[PDB]
């Protein structure tokens, strides 16, 4: 037997947010990652890990999916 | 003053270079976390 904490729904906003500082020869220093989800009956925003935008672009989650 | 001369005179390690040109970075401080793409 086991317990899961699951977040699901329709992805209403992704947006990667920037910092404060810069560090120089990169580009996009991302401090957090800020997603909006919407369900039935309820909606949510998230904010979330930086490192959790690359594999959000390794699986190819876009606008308007689940 | 070449007798003289003759008769009278006759550490911590470096760290390791560190290498990072062209790869992404992960910072993780102590109130804010990094991500730092290409």
């Amino acid at each position: 037997k086991e317990t899961k904490e699951v977040y699901e729904g329709e992805v209403t906003e992704l947006t990667p947010e920037d910092a404060e500082n810069p560090l120089g020869g990169y580009g996009k220093t991302i401090s957090h990652v800020i997603v909006g989800l919407k369900s039935a009956k309820g909606t949510k925003t998230l904010r979330l890990d930086p490192t959790i935008y690359e594999s959000i672009q390794r699986e190819k989650v876009s606008i308007g999916d689940v | 003053l070449l007798k003289k001369r003759a008769g009278k005179s006759r550490f911590v390690k470096p760290r390791r270079p560190y290498n990072s040109e062209g790869m992404t970075r992960i910072l993780r401080r102590y109130e804010e976390d990094l991500f730092c793409t290409f």
